[PDB]
């Protein structure tokens, strides 16, 4: 389960999220509006 | 009780003393004055020769530059700092019809004693321990932006430049947010505290033979005045020989990743002084005449109003 | 506060304590504190003890008894301190004072008077009597 | 029970009495050989009053029955000095001292 | 970067993700107002030690199931020995101290750094998932006979990993206070494993570096902890070690503990040998 | 095997010299029973034969000199230390005859002279372990030494190593030169800054230092010396920089006695010609405003100004400026190396000039070091209020008193435990009958005694662990804000952490909080509003939950707390009412911030009524069962709460010149508060029966006593008063007719209480509605 904290959690290693693009090539391109991605946690190694 | 008060010889010699020694040091030893500010700091920068190692002068500002970068949560009170920093101060206060030749030599005398305080790394000394402040208005601060006016007086242009990459090559915010909590901590012309001081002042003298020490609590309404004024033309010599990119970095730091926009917090500063002594002005609207104590409190209040209109005017002086 | 007493009665009241104390650690009974102050003179019934224990257990200490003593004192010295305040005002000292010898002694005593307070001061009370001046004072 | 073995003879007419000052220059040890107390590093001869309960027990009925300029060497069971919980950082408990006593002058 | 104030949304539910302090995310259809979030990139050095705090748990709770799997049936899924050692050695070697000969505006800025990412690396587990692979490896004492439960190649290389698994744990809790003060209530976690005579220069340095840096731990040890430490002392050698830890523990912060100070002048003075 | 073979075998140096560091710590901080039982190992023959070997090795050798200094010479150092920075000279005649100068403007010899400050002694005790063990112990002493031969061989040591370093030999004592004269030179400045040193040994000292400027070999400073032996000395040179302080404070307190003597003999010389004096009328009063009617302290600022209205002739007026410029000719100010100053400040200099100093310790040494020899003026100023000059007939209980606040100062550097504690209690059990804590309350701030007491009370406060430390503290507290006003003022700048740990038995910080703000009409209208926020959420939280020491002890459950409330609302009478006149400022405030809160007042007026309430009240109390089933009780408990709540409410008032004039400020809140509180229901309390003692004695902590009525007339005199006669009449009739015949049958404590009852409430009442 997804919460709200301060800012003390903030500066933690919990509060961090990583966005992968679908397709393969080019995924470091700028991302746009209308743009299908994934939410990744980089500690649990879990998907939102 | 005025008329009831025992006179000196029906008093015991021991109390009649320590009136002696209060009274010696309040009239005598606090009015004298001496000058040995200049020449401590010139014996100490002429000791940079001898029969590329650091200077003693330059020994003692980077010694109060690793007490400013260790990590502790506040800044402890150092009176050797204070004791230290007003010497540098009055030591280049000296030079701070007349002829041409002679204003200017007071001028080169001036940039040489900001020379001689300088070059030895005194210009980003004074911005590490205002970082280190972090919004604390302690008597520290009174000391250090003292120099910092001192250094920066006159319109120097090398001692800018000096501060200007220092924060550029570090990135590292807290000086300019802690400029900000200093600017909010400051006092206005209250009208609570103020008849609190009026009721106060009614007791000339306290029983028992006392004498009423009005120097104590002073005054209650714009006891932070002078500091307030102090950090005022602290920024507005900073940008007095009109140079742009202070301007542009003060009102955003592209840098740094937060920007804090002094200019702004300069009018929401005034914004509450405009709304100050408005209302110190309809609080007086009815009375006649204006006694001793509201005339003090309103050039009290005009005076760092003059201060930050030559704040805001030398932010805007320059293209 | 205890600064109305001067050294010499304070010296004199530990002088009296500590000679009548029970074993130097500062404390006498209900009975003692009338003992203690019937061997320096001063001879109160008993009513002008029975409010100060009610005021302050059974153990009278020394800065209990030492304020109980500084309010014994100052009432009388407050209701007496305001007639040899008085006495500089006129020559002789029966109690009756010119009212034009008292506008410049009256603005010079050192409490930052003005004229104007001397003038509100003494038209809203020839020569006046001593027991109005009291009651012109306290009002 | 306090064993006194002589070391020197001494004068064998004067012995102390009640409410009579002693100069003892003593050296204590424990009975594995360790010294644990000495008069004589100091310099200063100890002085105690006979009777009064200063010193402990095992002391002062050792340093009753001598005489003037002898000097002797005790054995003092640990029940007559420091049984039970003894003296901390010194002595460790239900330990045996030994003392040589030497007086020096006024009985 | 943080002038867009846009919203996350799925693609094929099209629910907006707002509010319900703790206040739990749901994907609402009604939607809120204040569910414009701002995007601010984190730091560098965050994010790496992010990612080998997840290849380190992923190893380690590998690791214990892996260790439990055999704890309570004997030998009469193969551990990742070999992985379990480097990724302690780049550990130990990640959070190794700056040297003193450094310069003072530069070891500063390592030694914040140091103390924020062992902060951040305790809040996210990689402490009591150290106890626990330690507590479950110290049932057997013996290094050959006892460890026949796992094999020959994790026996021989059973007293490697207990000398990493203490010299990461005394990097650990080096310095920072915060961490030393979870080591208040399972101080005999400690204290009653100085004579396990495996890897006795590794709980001694922790506990070394427990009392140096934490005042609160120094009132609360009784007259058994200190009777151990003598213990420690006069069987495995005339150490130095053991009296710096000894000095440690009369005074802190400039103050004294006399609960302290007096059960060593009764113990260790007295005796003489 | 020889101590000397540890040069060589490096292994077992390693461990003696870490056990002597065990054997430092241990009996470190001031712990001297420790500290006899240590020297039963490290006996003193083997002590002072290891301080002139010099065979022995380098960290050996240093550890043997710091554990000498920690077993005997630490416990007196640190309290002379703390006592070298107050000065308090008595009028002894020794101080009499003092000047500057030497007689023979030549600078004498620093700390070579006479000096009169009272310092409490050592209190040395011989060690001993033959004595009998007793069955706690007052107090054990630090170890007796032999000073007389221990400051003779310490002269010697130094004397051989200054000497033997002009040789520049290849093999000094210990193997280094740091070795050789750190462990000698900290030993050298601890016994100098205890006192044992006499004049002779001192100048010995100088001539060590510096032979060529203390003349009355090569000197110490000119030799190249490493970073630790510099550090050394300048803590040596502290010392002689503070005995020319203090040299120079005596020698101005000698002048002060000398010139009063002078001073009073003039004045009433004056006087005794202005009685005689009858020539002039509109000028005598002139003349007579600084004998009569100015304060005394007012006397010496007036006659003291004669500097660039003084009736002073012009043979006692240039005595001074006799005195004054000697004074600025003995600091550095010239008023137109050979001296100290000038020695000192060449010489950090010159080690300035040296190398780079990489040692944070020695250079701010330095250069404090040499701030207080340029700015002398400003170290003397800065050091003269906490000098301070008494009779001569004191000094048998002031050095009583400095030994005992020396035990506090002393036990503030160890953490509190069991017996530490009792210590406590004895030695502020003790400072509150020396009498001197009476008669000069200057001194005892100046001391640092009110901030001695508050750290402990910081330190133990942080549950509470010692409740009888916690009173003894607050309680002297209590006391020292009633010996002067001044005493009161230094107290209300530590009020935010007072009030904030106020929410025990006995007494309590709130009690500090009260006793600083009473009676003084500056402290109580400079007061801030954020102090008075506190109290009101304290007692908004002592309305919905109760007591958690009630509830633990067996009483009954009620909904909210009674007499934890009460301790709030008698403290904001204090603040509102000073002297018998209310306060506007205060009073406005506590109103306005009130009734925002409904929880603040009882949960009847938040609703049933008043005398509902009471009248319960009557009926728990009343009953055994609903009473609480020691000393606390429920049922008296809830009338002192709320007769706390009426009278409160009633000296925030308003006088009558405030509503006698057009100020839409006074009655307001006399509309709030008639409003907040309805009238007839306190004609009901007032009118209330009362059980009369007579042929038996009630409880006074488990009935009614008419302390509540009190306050319910207190707040209809003052809020509601008496303007007509039908309300005259009646509330006179049926509220205090069965009270006065209840009075006039007793003709007891309740005889006596109701008694002040009368005299001091309805009876003024009655002679305001007299005519």
């Amino acid at each position: 389960l997804v919460y709200y904290e301060g800012g003390a959690v903030c500066t933690h290693a919990r509060s961090l999220w990583r966005l992968e693009p679908l397709r393969i090539s080019w995924s470091g391109s700028h991302l746009r509006w209308g743009q299908p991605l994934r939410i990744r946690h980089v500690t649990t190694g879990r998907y939102l | 009780a005025c008329f009831r008060m025992t006179p000196l010889y029906n008093l015991p010699t021991h109390r009649a003393c320590n009136m002696f020694l209060e009274s010696y040091k309040a009239a005598w030893i606090l009015t004298e004055d001496h000058s040995f500010e200049d020449r401590m700091i010139d014996d100490l920068s002429k000791a940079g020769e001898q029969e590329k190692k650091p200077d003693p002068l330059h020994q003692l500002v980077l010694h109060f530059s690793r007490t400013a970068l260790t990590e502790k949560s506040k800044l402890d009170e150092d009176y050797l700092y204070m004791a230290y920093a007003d010497i540098m101060a009055k030591s280049c206060h000296l030079e701070e019809e007349v002829s041409f030749e002679e204003k200017e030599m007071e001028k080169q005398r001036l940039l040489y004693q900001q020379s001689r305080l300088h070059t030895r790394g005194a210009a980003e000394m004074v911005l590490q321990m205002i970082s280190a402040c972090k919004g604390e208005t302690g008597a520290m601060v009174s000391s250090t932006l003292k120099l910092g006016i001192s250094i920066l007086n006159g319109g120097n242009a090398e001692v800018q430049q000096k501060m200007l990459d220092y924060l550029k090559d570090k990135k590292e915010v807290g000086f300019f947010q802690s400029i900000q909590a200093l600017m909010q901590t400051c006092s206005v012309l209250d009208l609570n505290a103020f008849e609190r001081q009026n009721k106060a002042e009614g007791l000339g003298m306290v029983n028992e033979d006392g004498t009423v020490i009005n120097r104590q609590n002073g005054e209650k309404v714009m006891a932070d005045d002078e500091f307030t004024q102090d950090l005022f033309r602290f920024l507005q010599l900073l940008c007095e020989g009109h140079n742009n990119d202070f301007q542009n970095y003060l009102r955003t730091q592209t840098g740094n990743t937060t920007t804090i926009n002094i200019i702004i917090c300069t009018v929401d500063y005034l914004l509450r002084l405009q709304e100050s002594i408005s209302d110190f002005y309809w609080y007086y609207s009815g009375k006649d005449v204006i006694e001793e104590q509201g005339k003090r409190n309103f050039s009290k209040a005009m005076s760092v109003a003059k201060q930050v209109f030559n704040s805001l005017t030398e932010y805007i002086q320059g293209p | 506060m205890a600064d109305q007493l001067t050294e010499e009665q304070i010296a004199e009241f530990k002088e009296a304590f500590s000679l009548f104390d029970k074993d130097g650690d500062g404390t006498i009974t209900t009975k003692a504190l009338g003992t203690v102050m019937r061997s320096l003179g001063q001879n109160p019934t008993e009513a002008e003890l029975q409010d100060m224990i009610n005021e302050v257990n059974g153990t009278i200490d020394f800065p209990a008894f030492l304020t109980m003593m500084a309010r014994k004192m100052k009432d009388t010295d407050s209701e007496e301190e305001i007639r040899e305040a008085f006495r500089v005002f006129d020559k002789d000292g029966n109690g009756y004072i010119s009212a034009a010898a008292l506008r410049h002694v009256m603005t010079n005593l050192g409490e930052k008077l003005t004229d104007e307070e001397v003038d509100e001061m003494i038209r809203e009370a020839g020569q006046v009597n001593y027991e109005a001046f009291v009651q012109m004072m306290t009002a | 029970g306090v064993e006194i073995e002589t070391i020197s003879p001494g004068d064998g007419r004067t012995f102390p009495k009640k409410g009579q000052t002693c100069v003892v220059h003593y050296t204590g040890m424990l009975q594995n050989g360790k010294k644990f107390d000495s008069s004589r590093d100091r310099n200063k001869p100890f002085k105690f009053r006979i009777g009064k309960q200063e010193v402990i027990k095992g002391f002062e009925e050792g340093a009753a029955q001598m005489s003037l300029g002898q000097r002797a060497k005790l054995t003092c069971t640990p029940d007559v000095a420091y049984g039970a919980t003894g003296h901390p950082g010194v002595i460790p408990p239900n330990a045996t001292l030994i003392f040589d006593v030497e007086l020096l002058n006024l009985e | 970067y943080g002038e867009s104030l846009c919203f996350v949304q799925h693609v094929a539910s099209g629910l907006w993700l707002t509010y319900a302090l703790k206040k739990k995310a749901i994907l609402h259809q009604e939607g809120h107002m204040d569910d414009a979030l701002f995007l601010t990139r984190c730091q560098q050095e965050e994010s790496q030690a992010a990612r080998m705090i997840h290849s380190t748990a992923g190893l380690y709770n590998q690791f214990i199931k892996g260790l439990d799997s055999f704890s309570g049936k004997p030998r009469g899924p193969a551990l990742p020995i070999e992985a379990v050692i480097l990724s302690l050695q780049d550990l130990i070697g990640y959070f190794e101290p700056p040297s003193e000969e450094l310069q003072h505006e530069e070891k500063q800025s390592k030694l914040r750094s140091l103390r924020n990412r062992q902060s951040l690396f305790q809040e996210e587990g990689m402490l009591s998932l150290v106890l626990n692979c330690i507590d479950r490896l110290n049932v057997y004492t013996t290094a050959a006979h006892f460890a026949e439960y796992a094999g020959e190649e994790a026996a021989e290389s059973w007293k490697e990993i207990v000398n990493l698994l203490y010299e990461l744990l005394a990097s650990l809790i080096r310095g920072n206070r915060a961490n030393c003060a979870l080591f208040s209530t399972n101080l005999d976690w400690v204290v009653s494993k100085l004579d396990r005579l495996e890897a006795s220069s590794g709980i001694l340095e922790v506990l070394y570096c427990v009392l140096i840096e934490s005042p609160e731990v120094l009132n609360i040890i009784q007259e058994n902890h200190i009777k151990s430490i003598i213990s420690l002392l006069d069987k495995h050698g005339r150490n130095h070690k053991v009296l710096d830890v000894l000095c440690s523990l009369c005074v802190c912060n400039g103050v004294a503990v006399r609960s302290n100070q007096d059960l060593i002048t009764e113990n260790l003075l007295p005796g003489r040998e | 095997m020889d101590i000397l073979e540890l040069s060589e075998r490096l292994d077992l140096q390693r461990f003696h010299s870490h056990t002597l560091r065990l054997y430092r710590a241990v009996c470190a901080l001031g712990n001297n029973r420790v500290a006899h039982a240590l020297c039963s190992h490290v006996d003193q023959a083997q002590l002072l034969h290891a301080l002139e070997d010099a065979h022995l090795p380098g960290p050996l050798r240093a550890g043997y000199y710091d554990l000498l200094i920690s077993i005997h010479l630490e416990s007196a150092c640190r309290s002379r230390r703390s006592m070298l920075s107050e000065y308090i000279v008595p009028l002894t005649p020794e101080t009499r005859a003092i000047t500057l100068f030497p007689p023979g403007r030549r600078h004498g010899l620093p700390g070579v002279g006479v000096t009169t400050s009272l310092r409490p002694p050592h209190h040395f005790s011989p060690p001993c372990f033959v004595a009998a063990l007793p069955a706690e112990a007052p107090a054990r002493l630090s170890p007796a030494i032999p000073l007389e031969a221990l400051r003779d061989k310490a002269l010697r040591m130094l004397g051989e190593a200054v000497r033997d370093g002009g040789q520049h030999a290849r093999d000094p004592v210990g193997g280094s030169v740091e070795f050789q004269f750190v462990p000698v030179l900290k030993l050298v400045s601890t016994l100098l800054v205890m006192g044992i040193f006499g004049d002779e040994d001192v100048k010995q000292i100088l001539k060590m230092i510096e032979p060529e400027v203390f003349t009355e070999e090569e000197g110490l400073l000119q030799m190249k010396l490493p970073e630790s032996v510099k550090l050394q000395m300048c803590n040596l040179l502290e010392y002689f920089c503070d005995q020319e302080l203090q040299h120079r404070v005596e020698s101005l307190a000698a002048f002060a006695e000398r010139y009063v003597d002078k001073l009073q003999a003039n004045q009433r010389s004056r006087y005794a010609l202005l009685m005689r004096a009858f020539t002039m009328s509109a000028a005598e009063t002139a003349r007579r405003t600084r004998e009569f009617r100015s304060p005394p302290q007012e006397q010496i600022n007036m006659l003291l100004h004669f500097k660039d209205d003084c009736p002073l002739p012009e043979d006692i007026r240039q005595d001074l400026q006799d005195f004054h410029q000697d004074l600025l000719a003995h600091c550095g100010i010239q008023l137109e190396p050979q001296s100290l100053q000038e020695l000192v400040s060449h010489m950090v200099v010159r080690w300035a000039q040296e190398d780079y100093v990489q040692s944070p310790e020695l250079v701010r040494a330095m250069f404090s070091l040499l701030h207080r020899q340029y700015d002398g003026l400003g170290e003397l100023l800065r050091a003269l209020p906490r000098a301070y000059t008494i009779s001569p007939s004191s000094v048998e209980d002031t050095m009583s008193l400095l030994e005992c606040l020396g035990q506090i100062r002393s036990l503030l550097i160890v953490q509190m435990g069991p017996q530490e504690e009792n210590l406590m209690i004895q030695s502020i059990g003790n400072i509150m009958n020396n009498k001197v804590f009476y008669q000069h309350p200057n001194l005892m701030r100046a001391l640092g005694m009110h901030e001695t007491v508050m750290e402990v009370m910081v330190n133990v406060l942080g549950e509470i662990r010692f409740p009888k430390m916690v009173t003894s503290c607050c309680r002297f507290l209590c006391y020292f804000c009633r010996i002067s006003r001044q005493n009161q003022r230094s107290m209300f700048d530590h009020l935010s952490y007072l009030l904030e740990n106020s929410g025990m038995q006995g007494s309590t910080p709130l009690d500090v909080a009260a006793a600083s703000v009473i009676d003084n009409n500056e402290l109580a209208l400079a007061l801030q509003e954020q102090d008075l926020e506190k109290v009101v959420s304290y007692l908004a939280g002592c309305g919905l939950q109760s007591c958690p020491m009630l509830l633990a002890k067996g009483y009954p459950d009620i909904g909210w707390n009674p007499c934890g409330g009460e301790r709030y609302l008698d403290f904001l009478r204090f603040a509102v009412f000073v002297n018998g006149e209310s306060v506007e400022e205060n009073a406005n405030v506590v109103v306005r911030l009130l009734i925002r809160k409904p929880e603040c007042f009882g949960p009847a007026l938040r609703g049933s009524g008043l005398l509902a309430a009471i009248e319960e009240a009557i009926r728990i109390s009343e009953d055994p069962a609903r009473d609480g089933p020691n000393r606390v009780h429920l049922g008296h408990a809830i009338m002192s709460f709320y007769a706390a709540l009426i009278d409160l409410l009633g000296r925030c008032a308003p006088e009558m010149h405030l509503i006698q004039a057009g100020k839409g400020e006074a009655l307001r809140i006399r509309a709030i508060l008639r409003s907040l509180v309805p009238l007839d229901d306190l004609v009901g309390i007032i009118s209330l029966p009362l059980q009369i003692p007579t042929l038996v004695q009630p409880k006074m902590s488990a009935s009614f006593v008419p302390d509540h009525k009190a306050s319910m007339v207190l707040f209809l005199d003052r809020v509601y008063g008496i303007e007509n006669q039908d309300f005259l009449l009646h509330v006179l009739d049926v509220g205090f007719l069965p009270d006065m015949r209840a009075a006039a049958s007793l003709d007891t404590e309740m005889a006596l209480a109701l008694n002040r009852y009368l005299c001091l409430a309805v009876l003024p009442l009655i002679t305001k509605c007299a005519p």
